[PDB]
């Protein structure tokens, strides 16, 4: 976010269609990898059960 | 002898030193090893949290400094 | 990509905002498409392994 | 007759057609059915490969009409 609104600052306003879609897709690759980093599951045990 | 310099090593040699590396250190300040809870760990952690947060203010600053400078005068 | 690019070398430049949220929601699905091909299945080959 | 004719068929029957092609068709070049290995497929494959690359460049080209053409002079 911070390396996107730098640019806003010094007025070259590139993005925008042609340019809003590398930062667009890029976030999505982000939160990609995070939900391959949670994997695994199904133990089951939780404070309501105990 | 066996053990002496500079040899190979591997990734479950290097926490298997570490975990010896706790195990003694607690040894010293508490005199007893059953380590029910590993408190060096967390003292540890605490302080790297410390670190970090200071590093991330900081390039808040820098970041600011971009988007409304002091050089916008007259 | 080249069917959108060639829209743009025409001038009409009717993306960015509501126009560009096509392509953007049709690149997800082929995408989508691929990788469900890879979940065939759970047992290892790897020339490490061998 | 039996198999004789135009009447209908299957999907599996169409493999299994064209895997009995191959086999008789390298039993006349190489005299020998062993098929260790498969070179014919990958022979007939490696065509194909080039005249897709072929028909990628010509649209290739076909979008680069569209992006620059010939009236944009001085």
């Amino acid at each position: 976010g911070g390396m996107v609104a730098m640019v806003f600052a010094s007025g070259s306003h590139v993005f925008g269609g042609i340019g809003s879609i590398f930062p667009l897709f890029m976030m999505v690759g982000i939160m990609m990898m995070m939900f391959r980093g949670m994997g695994g599951g199904q133990q089951q045990m939780s404070r309501p059960k105990l | 002898g066996s053990g002496y310099g500079l040899g190979l090593s591997t990734r479950t040699q290097v926490t298997g030193y570490q975990f010896l590396a706790r195990r003694t250190a607690m040894a010293l300040t508490r005199w007893r090893v059953r380590m029910e809870i590993e408190p060096g760990r967390r003292q540890t952690l605490a302080v790297v949290a410390s670190v970090s947060a200071a590093l991330v203010i900081c390039l808040g600053a820098l970041l600011w400094s971009f988007i409304s400078p002091s050089g916008q005068l007259n």
